[PDB]
């Protein structure tokens, strides 16, 4: 995260850690107990499916505090239609070997209904951005939890101002101040609603940050609620890396 | 009536035929009397922030 400021201790309490081999992978989203939402992207070249982690209440990576939870991931579902090394459908579904137990600094964020993300959420000006990425571009990544307060843009206004699909939108600041990063990859963008917050956007990627000219790009998390719901009512099956068919 | 202010509903909103509107909560949250507000219904319901609700209890 460029140009924000450290989250607060508890403050962002659906932040994911993404490790593998103990090495930070990517960010994502706490959902349900079992349940994290990431980016596609992160898994791109995964080749021990078997070594990704995620750490919950995690906030200052230099020290262990014991609100930390970790736990290994179980299955990663990616939808039919992402194409490795592209941002269109830049999603993941992540389910967990054994629940996280919610706490003060352990908390899932609310998946939206579809309606609702379409008819109210997405008029909502500034969502919160979260990660330990880079804190510049071509910066080193952030060792406390960082956040940023980003607008959204209507798509006709992102072209205009700089392909972006349906199933993505811009957020953010063109003056190179104030962006998401390298290393954020899958962290939340959460939108706040008469004292509730939302999962509205997934952290995608792009070629640098910090751009002059240039909007961070999120998944659009509304196109995906269906899909997402009817996964997380589906029995676990046998190899973590599932391909799911989208819609 | 859902498409404008979310139907007057906290969080969720279903129009049903005739001038009628049905207001419903997340997981974890129960409907109020009103018919639009939702209240929490576990200890760590979805969107809050524990340490920031507390500061405000
Ligand atoms: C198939 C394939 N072919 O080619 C490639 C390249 C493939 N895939 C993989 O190599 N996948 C592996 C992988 C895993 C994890 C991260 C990354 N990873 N690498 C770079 C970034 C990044 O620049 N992210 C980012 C984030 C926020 C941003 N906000 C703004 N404005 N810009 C932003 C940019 C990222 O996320 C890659
Ligand atoms: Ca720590
Ligand atoms: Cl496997």
């Amino acid at each position: 995260i460029v140009g924000g400021k450290v989250c607060p201790k508890g403050e962002c309490p659906w932040q994911v850690l993404l490790l593998v081999n103990g090495a930070q992978l990517c960010g994502g989203t706490l959902i349900n107990t079992i349940w994290v939402v990431s980016a596609a992207h992160c898994f791109d070249k995964i080749k021990n499916w078997r070594n990704l982690i995620a750490v919950l209440g995690e906030h200052d990576l230099s020290e262990h505090d014991g609100d930390e939870q970790s736990r290994r991931v179980a299955q990663v579902i990616i939808p039919s239609t992402y194409v490795p090394g592209t941002t269109n459908h830049d999603i993941a579904l992540l389910r967990l070997h054994q629940p996280v137990v919610l706490t003060d600094h352990v908390v899932p964020l609310c998946l939206p209904e579809r309606t609702f993300s379409e008819r109210t959420l997405a008029f909502v000006r500034f969502s919160l951005v979260s990660g330990w990425g880079q804190l510049l571009d071509r910066g080193a990544t952030a060792l406390e939890l960082m956040v940023l307060n980003v607008p959204r843009l209507m798509t006709q206004d992102c072209l205009q101002q700089s392909n972006i699909t349906e199933y993505m939108f811009c957020a953010g600041y063109s003056d190179g101040s104030k962006d998401s990063c390298k290393g954020d990859s899958g962290g939340p963008h959460a939108t706040h609603y008469r004292g509730t917050w939302y999962l509205t956007g997934i952290v995608s990627w792009g070629q640098g940050c910090a751009t002059v000219g240039h909007f961070g790009v999120y998944t659009r998390v509304s196109q995906y609620i269906e899909w997402l719901q009817k996964l997380m009512r589906s029995e676990p099956r046998p190899g973590v890396l599932l391909r799911a068919p989208f819609p | 009536i859902c498409v404008n202010e979310n139907g007057g509903c906290e969080q969720y909103c279903s129009d049903h035929t005739g001038t009628k509107r049905s207001c419903r909560c997340h997981e974890g949250y129960s409907l109020l009397a009103d018919g639009v507000s939702c209240t929490p219904t576990v200890e760590y319901p979805c969107g809050k922030i524990p340490i920031l609700e507390k500061r405000n209890a």
